[PDB]
């Protein structure tokens, strides 16, 4: 249990680590945490597979990008699902004259 | 097997996987499935691996999937022309970037599409309309 | 601006004008004509429709359709080279002096967006130009080259309130 | 003599309820005058309810054939719209506010009841409905009243309406006029069951001597307000509601016509009045810049 | 209130008194238009004399620039600490009247400064006194003006707001014009429309009525 | 109010987006012009009760 | 000192009062009531407003704190975010008993708001006044006075809308084209004044006066307003949404046209 017991004390502390940034360093991270790189990685991926961190990883740069801005998503939808539907009832409508 | 799958490790996890491949080719009822099963848990490893990234480097990909970076290159170009996985190979520096899509351009263009496809059908429909009230048809003669 | 008055004059001229068959004259005019304003495919059918007459009789007009394949199967050095070869009256001498400025601009807007890093010989071949010369031009349009490999690299370069009105008195009708 | 509306009356009052005329038809109250203040008080409250429905009381009293009203205060209840007779779960609110307003002035009992309808429309539902008689066989004469700020803010009109019900078992005769209104899918079933039952009457809007007074200089800073303020990113989550409604109206209409009556032609006025808004919001913002951003030297 | 405590302090005084309230006058904070000071009889009256620097100094303290104390550095009298700070404000002023968006390399050309951290300082104290108002973007160097005092004008600048008003006149007048003419045509169309839809309701009718027999 | 990014190093404060600020910004135009006519209107009666029986009257 | 944002309400609430006082009793009397909103650091805005009740004895008034406190409990079930800022009355300037009401008001908040209206006035502005109580020592005693304020009217379209529709008591574009043909009207009006006066400054009819012609100069310095580049990104990225969303408009409507005409078309010519 010693195992379980100092990770859970690591995943409250970078949830709160990640909460200002946008756009944060692993180095960084692996100062705070008594870990190295490849373990704050593997963390880092751990806790994004189960929906804790929404962000993605950046290795190539060794980043961590938050997920912070959210644009208009529900105006685009509805366009797109308005014309979904006028692209089948323009359809039922000229098959009327067969 | 499950374990490491699970854990993200596939650099042993597909080893193992490939360790007991032919022994399943024995059993009578899996043996026709182990080549459908095998090709769709790998499928599933590649998607899961590229998830968390937004630019992960293809030589730590290939090297964690026991594979070359050239026949890595051709599965995800498989995996990415069907709507799976969302990326873009830059083969110059070997680096699978995340691409997003943009929701207003793609918005515009197929809601300009639709309405360039409404006006033909609206032409080709009042053409229909007046030979059908001349009645111009083809004899048999 | 006014060739293509002379076209369209030319075209009304082989309409109507002739009993069937225009003069050489209009017909090579109208020939090198299409080819500076780049309709390739009006000008191979005007070649395919002239009589086999005028062209065993005049051959000149057999020349312009030596610069037209150059065009044809893109080659720029062909279309400099084939431009330099023949001669005529002062018919063509105008519309083979602005068909070189139309193609040396369209290779200069052709490598300014197709290519980010060409070697300075292609570049040379591509405008029509000695590449001594081609490279000293460059840098005044503030394209950067690079000496002692060859490697020029290419740089990019009242009625609102009526229409709503419109669309709004259509919807609401 | 405007001011003469103000007036207060005890004894003509006592008498006009006492001989109690509308008992005899079913069909009396016919007009609804509305105060300024009442009005403003009502639009302020609903739209501080967000996008939930608030109600409350408004006081008044009667004139001939007229309902008229003269204040309104809010209650403090939540959930309208779902349970039958709501206001009684603030009842002793009614008695401490009301006997707080006696004291300083305010003399006109209660007359009628108000909530409101963010986003669908004026008119009665089931429940509604079934709270209006209530109140109209207990508290009679009484007039309901509904709201719909959004709508305001979006065509720019005041969108109010006062209804009053018919009694259980009386056949209303007629009356079939059935002037269009929007109506969301979610709830097109409540409107068309409840339908026939009751009536609207005939809104009108009165202001004291005063007020007149102060609105017309008041419209001398408030100018400001109406060529600084965006129309199209205020209510920008109201058209996406709109098209989602619109967008799956069109997919009954499609299935009927692959086949509740002529549903191709009320989705069409619905896309119609959604468009017009749009397009109106987007006029403003064109003469903003041909006024503003067309000075330079 | 101070520039009328200064001019009412200067209502006799003259010669060496005047020039002192001058240079009081100029150092005083608060102070950053000086108009009525400039329409004095004896102030006016300095240029006859020795001591027509100081009436040089106060023109350029109401219509210079900062950059303008570069050329005429050798002739002016010397400026003080907080004069040179006014000055500075004053220039910063000057620059905002005419853009809404200072880029940070023309501030520190003119203004004279060699650090990022004296300029944002000096802009800082500056929005202090409430002389502009705006907002500092470092990352792409600007400084984004909302609100900028007016500064003095001379007599020959008076056409200038007369030119750009009647822009504005003009302006507002041309989109009455186009609104109630984008009115006449809407009603004119809703007018046509139903016009013509009930002569097709009136024919259809009279169709249907002869078709009776 | 604002966010942290490391990679640079910035940390950002309100943005005050384009078209809400050009609705503030009109708003304290207009706020400047009645001010200006309040003050014409205030230094100068008799000439200013001309002026505006010079163009309502019109 | 703070600023203030008034809302009409709060005015039409205070008028009212007056008129509903003066008609049940035959004679203008001075009203007192309370003004409830929100506050956020040195932003004062006043949102509603209540009535209060006060007893005259001798020739002091007093406010009945019972009932102010009945009436608090009252309203803070309504409005939970809305606190007490202060209090209204009707009359000319100050007065010493209004100054002696702002105490018995003041010992309830630290820092009450007094806003005085004129129902009988003579010029051609509002006549709401906004005062704060400043304290002094002079001559060995305290005394409190008053100090002005300045106060903008708040902006919300459904209190917009509600008070235009009041104010104005009697095609759709046509009747939302005329709401901003009475607000440019304004603009205009006032424009060409400051130009006017402008012009009779120059060619001389008026004291010359600096202070009206360098505010002058900087409201022409003001224009164009904000043309930044991403403002014209901003703005055309509204333009082409809505310009999309009228195109799928016309498409439904040009739909439905189609739906008409077919069916009118399968009537007479149809030969199965
Ligand atoms: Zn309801």
């Amino acid at each position: 249990h010693i195992e379980e017991l100092l990770r859970n004390i690591r995943t409250q502390v970078l949830i709160k680590l990640i909460k200002p940034y946008t756009r944060i360093h692993i180095p960084f991270i692996s100062k705070e945490l008594n870990i190295d790189v490849a373990d704050v990685e593997s963390l880092l991926v751990q806790c994004i597979l189960d929906n804790t961190i929404h962000g993605r990883i950046d290795q190539v740069n060794q980043l961590l990008e938050l997920d912070h801005q959210k644009r208009g998503g529900a105006r685009y939808t509805a366009l797109d699902k308005w014309t979904n539907q006028l692209n089948s009832l323009n359809q039922a409508v000229v098959s009327k004259l067969a | 097997i499950i374990f490491k799958f699970y854990e993200s490790k596939y650099a042993s996890c597909l080893k193992m996987l490939d360790e007991m491949k032919d022994n399943l080719l024995l059993d009578m009822y899996l043996a026709p499935h182990v080549r459908t099963l095998y090709t769709q848990i790998r499928n599933r490893a590649l998607i899961q691996y590229f998830s968390p990234y937004v630019s992960a480097d293809m030589h730590r990909m290939a090297a964690a999937f026991n594979t070359t970076v050239a026949a890595l290159e051709d599965e995800l170009t498989q995996l990415i022309l069907e709507g799976l996985i969302s990326a873009r190979v830059d083969s110059h520096s070997k680096i699978l970037y995340a691409r997003d899509v943009d929701q207003r351009s793609t918005t515009f263009e197929k809601s300009l599409l639709m309405g360039k496809e409404f006006q033909r059908r609206a032409k080709a429909m009042m053409l229909r309309a007046a030979v059908l009230r001349n009645q111009i048809h083809v004899k048999s003669p | 601006f006014s060739f293509k008055k002379l076209l369209d004059q030319c075209e009304n001229q082989e309409l109507e004008a002739p009993g069937g068959i225009a003069t050489p004259p209009v017909y090579g005019q109208l020939l090198a004509l299409y080819l500076l304003h780049n309709d390739m495919n009006n000008a191979r059918y005007l070649w395919k429709r002239i009589p086999p007459a005028i062209k065993s009789a005049n051959s000149e007009l057999g020349g312009i359709w030596s610069v037209g394949q150059r065009i044809w199967q893109r080659d720029f050095p062909g279309i400099y080279t084939t431009i330099n070869a023949h001669q005529w009256s002062e018919t063509v001498q105008p519309i083979m002096e602005a068909l070189r400025d139309a193609t040396r601009r369209r290779a200069f807007a052709l490598v300014s967006q197709a290519y980010t890093s060409i070697i300075a010989d292609d570049f040379a071949a591509f405008v029509g130009l000695p590449v001594e010369e081609a490279v000293k031009g460059i840098l005044e349009q503030g394209w950067q080259a690079d000496s002692t490999t060859r490697m020029v690299l290419p740089r990019k370069p009242e009625q609102q309130l009526a229409r709503l009105t419109d669309y709004v008195a259509f919807l609401e009708n | 003599s405007i001011d003469e509306i103000y007036k207060y009356d005890k004894k003509q009052q006592q008498e006009i309820l006492a001989a109690k005329p509308w008992t005899k038809d079913h069909h009396y109250f016919k007009y609804c005058k509305i105060s300024a203040l009442a009005l403003l008080k009502m639009v302020m409250h609903a739209r501080s309810g967000g996008n939930l429905e608030v109600m409350g009381l408004m006081l008044g009293k009667v004139d001939g054939e007229t309902m008229i009203i003269m204040d309104s205060f809010a209650l403090p209840v939540e959930g309208t719209e779902t349970r039958v007779n709501a206001q009684a779960a603030a009842y002793e609110y009614m008695a401490a506010y009301i006997e707080n307003a006696k004291q300083v002035g305010r003399l006109e009992n209660a007359i009628g009841w108000y909530h409101s309808h963010p986003g669908y429309g004026c008119w009665l539902s089931g429940i509604d409905v079934s709270t209006q008689m209530l109140n109209q066989q207990f508290q009679e004469p009484f007039v309901a009243v509904v709201i719909d700020p959004t709508r305001t803010i979006s065509a720019g009109k005041v969108n109010l309406g006062a209804f009053r019900t018919y009694p259980k078992g009386y056949k209303p005769p007629d009356e079939g006029p059935s002037e269009y209104q929007t109506i969301p899918l979610n709830k097109i079933e409540d409107f068309g069951v409840h339908c026939k039952q009751y009536y609207a009457l005939e809104v009108s809007y009165f202001k004291s001597s005063l007020d007149r007074k102060l609105l017309e200089l008041l419209w001398n800073k408030y100018w400001v307000n109406t060529l600084s303020s965006s129309s199209l990113l205020t209510n920008a989550d109201y058209t996406t509601g709109q098209v989602f409604d619109l967008s799956e109206k069109l997919e009954q209409s499609e299935a009927q016509l692959g086949r509740s009556e002529d549903k191709l032609a009320k989705a069409t006025r619905d896309s119609c009045k959604t468009t017009i808004e749009a397009i109106h919001g987007l006029m403003s913002q064109v003469i903003k810049d041909k006024l503003f951003n067309q000075i330079n030297i | 209130n101070l520039l009328e405590q200064f001019i009412l302090l200067a209502k006799g005084t003259s010669g060496s008194a005047l020039t002192a309230l001058i240079s009081q006058v100029l150092e005083a904070p608060g102070v950053y238009v000086f108009g009525e000071l400039l329409e004095l009889a004896n102030v006016q009256e300095l240029a006859e004399g020795a001591n027509a620097a100081y009436l040089q100094l106060l023109n350029l303290f109401a219509y210079g620039t900062y950059p303008d104390y570069i050329a005429n550095k050798e002739s002016l009298p010397e400026l003080s600490t907080a004069q040179q700070n006014k000055l500075k404000h004053l220039t910063i002023v000057s620059l905002a009247s005419r853009m809404k968006c200072i880029p940070y390399s023309v501030l520190l050309k003119d203004l004279e400064m060699r650090n990022l951290r004296e300029l944002e300082d000096l802009i800082i104290e500056a929005v202090y006194t409430d002389i502009i108002q705006g907002k500092l973007d470092q990352r792409n160097q600007l400084l984004e003006v909302d609100f900028c005092i007016g500064r003095d004008i001379r007599k020959k600048d008076i056409n200038n707001i007369v030119k750009t008003l009647h822009e504005w006149c003009d302006g507002c007048e041309a989109v009455l014009l186009g609104i109630e003419q984008q009115v006449l045509r809407a009603n004119q169309y809703k007018e046509n429309h139903n016009r013509t839809q009930q002569q097709v309701e009136a024919e259809v009718t009279n169709i249907k009525k002869t078709l009776k027999a | 109010n604002g966010f942290i990014d490391q990679i640079d190093g910035i940390v950002h404060f309100e943005t005050r987006e384009a078209l809400p600020t050009w609705d503030k910004q009109i708003q304290s135009l207009c706020f400047q012009v009645n001010n200006l006519l309040e003050k014409i209107s205030q230094t100068a009666p008799e000439w200013t009760a001309q002026a505006m029986e010079a163009q309502m009257a019109q | 000192s703070v600023s203030v944002a008034l809302h009409p309400l709060v005015i039409l609430n205070i008028s009212d009062h007056w008129i509903r006082m003066r008609s049940q009793e035959g004679r203008p009397v001075q009203v007192i009531g309370a003004l409830i909103g929100k506050q956020e650091g040195r932003n004062i805005e006043v949102m509603n407003s209540f009535e209060l009740l006060s007893h005259t004895v001798e020739e002091k008034i007093i406010i009945d704190k019972e009932y102010y406190y009945t009436k608090e409990e009252q309203f803070k079930q309504v409005f939970k975010e809305l606190e007490f800022l202060g209090w209204y009355t009707t009359g000319g300037p100050p007065d010493p008993s209004d100054i002696h009401v702002h105490k018995q008001v003041c010992e309830i908040i630290e820092s009450p708001l007094f806003l005085k209206l004129n129902p009988m006035t003579k010029h051609t502005d509002l006549p709401v006044s906004v005062f704060e109580s400043v304290i002094d020592i002079i001559n060995g005693e305290a005394t409190m006075l008053f100090a002005e304020l300045t106060y903008t009217l708040a902006t919300e379209e459904a209190e917009r809308i509600g008070v235009d529709h009041v104010a104005r008591m009697t095609s759709t574009v046509a009747e939302h084209l005329i709401a901003q043909h009475s607000a440019i009207k304004m603009l205009h009006s006032r424009v060409k004044l400051i130009l006017e006066y402008v012009k009779a400054s120059e060619a001389g009819e008026v004291p010359f006066n600096h202070e009206i012609l360098r505010e002058a100069y900087a409201l022409c310095h003001c224009l164009p307003v904000l043309s930044t580049d991403k403002f014209k990104t901003d703005f055309y990225d509204q333009c082409n949404d809505v310009g999309l969303m009228a195109y799928l408009g016309t498409i439904t409507k040009t739909c439905n046209t189609m739906n008409q005409f077919v069916n009118k078309f399968n009537v007479l010519y149809d030969r199965q």
